[PDB]
């Protein structure tokens, strides 16, 4: 229940959930191997009392370095109004995830005069060169770039 | 046998002038960079660490009524400055209700005992008819920065965590004048100037970056073999 | 100006008039012609790019607009202007080769 | 090449003078700048040259600590039983070379020390370093003029 | 937060790979023992990007 | 510059050192008042900076203003990654994303 | 960088071989699990954990090590490769 | 968390302190105040002045000494001279002796109360009929102090016991912060007063300077 805290009852995940990679955007199950478990498995299965199943999780999960808060979701199915999809498909689910990104090490930054960069360091306000009236710069620019 | 001059000037809670006079050739800049650097850093303070808003799921929402969308909102409340009186309470859950054709101001938040809002016309949010909002504003004490990203358990399951800057102090420069002893005229006249938000006051901030600075000079007191 | 103009990112005033209601979600204004209408704010939208388009309204309730004038800032624009970026306080110095 | 600089100050004009403390004297009233090309008695000396004696690297080197002259103007400094006109910075950048390769001596047949350091001649440095010292001496010496660089790079406005 | 400092004994002596292309002559790929950082940026030796 | 004075202070101790420096190298005419020498290098664009860390100042006076600066797609976190295994091709059997 | 580099290119006619050399003796102190080492003690590569001072987990590392104190023996054809491994596997199993 | 302090030190002429770990920042803030007094403000004992008998000025030269007076005088700032007794301020060394003999630092006339730290120090080496004659003044004080009877010249004098101070700060991490600091903190001294006695006097004048923020008296704030 500790993966599945933040999905509703179809599944899917709940509005404004927070996630990391890993955590489950939309749950799934497709039947596994032609109903063929491998007889190694069916033992263990039974040592700890028939886990044994005809399907295997399918489900969309996040993908690492991804991830945010949930904003918004469209479900749409076959057999309901307005909606059809390509030959085969049952259903489809779209997550739409938002994250604020900060600016951060890697980052392209550039002015309209073709100055480009990354930033490689984040200074601490301390750490900045700062004019007599103590405000600190913003940005240091390399002048051998001009 | 001179023992050197240290006068204060000082206008409200939110700017103060400090001078030491006179001291050694260099000392100037001995004394007051490093004061400079752990008031811009390591002086603690309060931030709006968390806001909860009635039928708001997350920070990306647009409320009815109103004309600030929700980041907006934590971006104003990031400005709110809030003084604790009691140095034993470290947070504090303003509550904001409103409605009606109403422009929401800091002042706006349901009083606290030993907690005052020093900047009660603080502009919140812009309200219309049928316009209706209510917030839960979590403020807590800490130092530095510290990015909403790192926030542990929430208090609600709505809530917002918003990114904390700490520290009250605002700016500090310092000028280094030459001054005599009359024989000396290479001396040093030290005089440091400190805005805050109002929640520390210059002299208190001040204060306590010297004690940092103390505390830390007592670490080289215990050597060690190598 | 004309560049966040003529990109239709923002909306304008189409006549001379005056504005009844403003939040988040929506802007809807009466013209000297006692027309009546509401102009949806499209918020937090994703682009093909995954860049957010949002339209935030620069104008208050009860406000007198002239044809021309600015209601609401599209994406990347501040007061009609094309913001693309922000403006900060660069030093042109070496430092320590970071 | 900042900190190994020199600096030619074109107000004293080439004036040629006897005795030295007339040297000094004219310069403390203000006439002749502190470097420049200068005849006093039999030879060409700069003002600094003479005004300035030091008898260790790190005696000029803290007497720049303490805003008494500059890297860039030039002094007179003993260094290895020798007394030299180099600049307070290329004394510096010497022991930087030397610090860095461990080997004083050796250090001071590598570097060119009458010259500003830049790129060729760095250059150069750097493949002496390799021959006469080891390959890995050689890499924490570029380490040591990297850090050095930078650091100087930062503060020379 | 035990998992870094196991990381760090996984990492321990070794060097990884770095490349950039075009890789015109054999420097533009070199060996360099790794040090672990936050973020999610390559740091790179500045004396080697004349020959990357 | 202005309301320095009328704030009840002077040039520092480095700023002197600065246009000392900077009267050396030629971007202030020598003999002027600081006040003044300093508007020289004001209005060439350069001021005096202190260092941070230090507390002392940058030799020389360093250009300052307000630039532009826009933020590019380009970003980091869209462009890290890494692979131990994986998925491979049916036919190839290389690695295969 | 490393210790002692350019000694190790010393010991050899060719860098490749102190590559060849180094590797294997790598290999030779993971199957053997370093207690075959020529190293004392006190000579053992150190790491440096929240614990304290460890073996060192690189098997290279300790290769060079040893290699440099010369008390390895290499060349072509010292013995024949399978009484080698039958003899290294009888003195440390 | 407070950081542990780590001493190494060779003799009494060098040695590095290590302070980790700081918060991130504070290795710079502690490293640079300190090195500024230890260059300057810790006391010391420095040669001021010397008079030669036969010399008229800096730039002469003496028959029968083969080192011009200016090579002297650098011999003589590095004259290491420790005042056993705090009263002590000003103390005339003299130095008579003429004979085709090496002369070394140890040749100087013995006074209650003043050591030599380096009495194998050369001065200058002297021939057949060689005269040389001499008293050099030295003083307490701190820091350096430049030049600037009738023909006593003025020496630049390095009070400062310590010669040179450097300080790197490098990252550091203690769990899972990696931005953490050590600070590592480098003293050369000529012998006179230990690193570790340095480093020690140096806090000590800060804290003692920390300690004047304690009385304040106010003034007006100006307005226009």
């Amino acid at each position: 229940e500790a993966a599945l805290r933040d999905l509703d009852e179809e599944g899917v995940v709940r509005i404004g959930a927070e996630v990391k990679p890993g955590d489950i955007l939309v749950g799934r199950t497709s039947f596994k191997g032609e109903s063929e478990p491998t007889p190694e498995e069916r033992l263990l299965r039974s040592i700890f009392g028939e886990k044994a199943r005809d399907v295997k999780d399918t489900s969309l999960r996040v993908p690492p370095g991804e991830g945010g808060i949930v904003v918004r979701t469209v479900r749409l199915r076959r057999g309901d109004p307005g909606v059809e999809l390509k030959p085969g498909v049952r259903e489809v689910v779209r997550v739409y995830v938002a994250q604020k990104r900060k600016l951060q090490v890697g980052d392209k930054l550039a002015n309209r005069h073709g100055n480009k960069g990354v930033v490689a360091k984040i200074l601490p306000v301390e750490d900045m060169p700062h004019l007599p009236d103590g405000t600190p710069v913003d940005v240091i620019l390399n002048p051998l770039g001009v | 046998l001179k023992a050197p001059v240290f006068t204060v000037r000082t206008q409200g809670r939110e700017y103060g002038e400090f001078v030491l006079e006179p001291l050694e050739r260099g000392f100037g800049v001995t004394l007051g960079n490093p004061l400079r650097r752990i008031l811009l850093s390591s002086i603690p303070g309060t931030a709006v660490t968390s806001v909860y808003i009635e039928d708001v799921l997350h920070e990306f929402s647009t409320i009815p009524g109103v004309k600030e969308d929700v980041v907006e909102i934590i971006l104003n409340l990031k400005e709110l400055v809030v003084r604790f009186l009691n140095p034993s309470l470290q947070t504090v859950t303003l509550l904001l209700k409103a409605e009606g054709p109403k422009e929401v101001k800091a002042r706006d938040f349901l009083p606290v005992a030993d907690v005052e809002i020093m900047n009660p016309d603080l502009h919140i949010a812009t309200l219309e008819e049928g316009g209706r909002l209510n917030m839960e504003v979590r403020v807590d004490r800490g130092v530095g920065y510290v990015p909403a990203e790192k926030h542990g358990i929430k208090d609600r399951i709505n809530a917002i965590p918003v990114d904390a800057v700490f520290s009250p102090v605002r700016r500090v420069a310092f000028q280094v004048e030459d001054t005599r002893l009359g024989q000396r005229t290479d001396l040093d006249k030290l005089t440091l100037r400190i805005w805050t938000d109002g929640s520390v006051t210059p002299l208190e901030a001040l204060n306590q970056a010297v004690e940092i600075l103390r505390e830390h000079l007592t670490y080289f007191s215990n050597p060690q073999a190598a | 100006e004309r560049v966040v103009r003529d990109s239709l990112a923002a909306l304008y005033a189409e006549e001379d008039g005056e504005v009844a209601k403003v939040d988040g979600n929506r802007i809807v204004v009466r013209y000297e012609d006692g027309r009546l209408v509401e102009y949806p704010l499209r918020r937090f939208y994703r682009s093909n790019q995954g860049t957010a388009l949002d339209q935030r309204p620069r104008v208050v309730v009860g406000q007198r607009v002239r044809k021309g004038d600015l209601l609401a800032d599209g994406p990347a624009s501040e007061n009609g202007f094309l913001a693309l970026g922000q403006n900060v306080l660069v030093a042109i110095m070496p430092f320590d080769g970071y | 090449y900042y900190i190994t600089q020199v600096r030619k100050e074109k107000k004293g004009a080439g004036l040629e003078f006897a005795t030295p403390e007339e040297a000094l004297a004219a310069h403390e009233r203000g006439e002749v700048a502190l470097n420049a090309p200068i005849k006093v008695a039999g030879r060409e000396t700069s003002v600094g040259r003479l005004k300035y004696v030091f008898a260790n690297p790190d005696e000029a080197l803290l007497a720049v600590a303490h805003g008494i002259v500059d890297l860039q103007d030039v002094v007179t400094v003993r260094y290895m039983g020798k007394r030299l006109e180099t600049s307070p910075g290329r004394i510096l950048f010497a022991r930087i070379v030397a610090e860095a390769v461990e080997d004083e001596k050796v250090a001071w047949e590598l570097i060119q020390l009458d010259v500003p350091q830049e790129k060729n001649s760095l250059k150069d440095l750097v493949y002496q370093a390799f021959l006469r010292l080891g390959m890995e001496k050689t890499a924490r010496l570029l380490d040591a003029l990297k850090y050095y660089g930078f650091t100087f790079s930062t503060t020379s406005g | 937060d035990e998992v870094w400092d196991a990381l760090e004994e996984v990492i321990h002596g070794k060097v990884v790979l770095l490349n950039r292309a075009p890789t015109l002559h054999r420097l533009g790929i070199q060996a360099f023992q790794p040090v672990l950082v936050e973020g999610q940026s390559i740091q790179l030796h500045p004396l080697v990007c004349e020959a990357f | 510059f202005g309301k320095r004075k009328g704030e009840g202070f002077g040039v520092d101790k480095r700023e002197v050192e600065v246009l000392r420096r900077a009267e050396k190298l030629g971007l202030v005419t020598p003999g002027k008042t600081p006040e003044e020498q300093l508007k020289e290098l004001f209005l060439q664009g350069k001021v005096v900076l202190y260092d941070g860390r230090t507390g002392e100042p940058i030799e020389g006076p360093i250009v300052v203003g307000q630039m532009f600066i826009m933020k590019l797609y380009h970003m980091v976190e869209d462009k890290m990654h890494a692979r131990s295994t994986g998925p491979y091709s049916l036919i190839t059997q290389q690695p295969l994303g | 960088a490393e210790p002692g580099i350019d000694k190790l290119f010393g010991m050899v006619d060719s860098k490749y071989r102190l590559t060849v050399v180094v590797a294997k003796r790598a290999q030779q102190l993971l199957r053997h699990g370093f207690k075959n080492t020529v190293l004392e003690p006190e000579e053992r590569p150190k790491m440096q954990t929240l614990e304290g001072l460890f073996d060192d987990p690189n098997a290279v590392t300790w290769a060079m090590k040893e290699l440099l104190t010369g008390r390895l023996v290499f060349g072509e054809n010292l013995v024949p490769e399978d009484r080698l491994q039958k003899e290294m596997e009888r003195l440390y199993p």
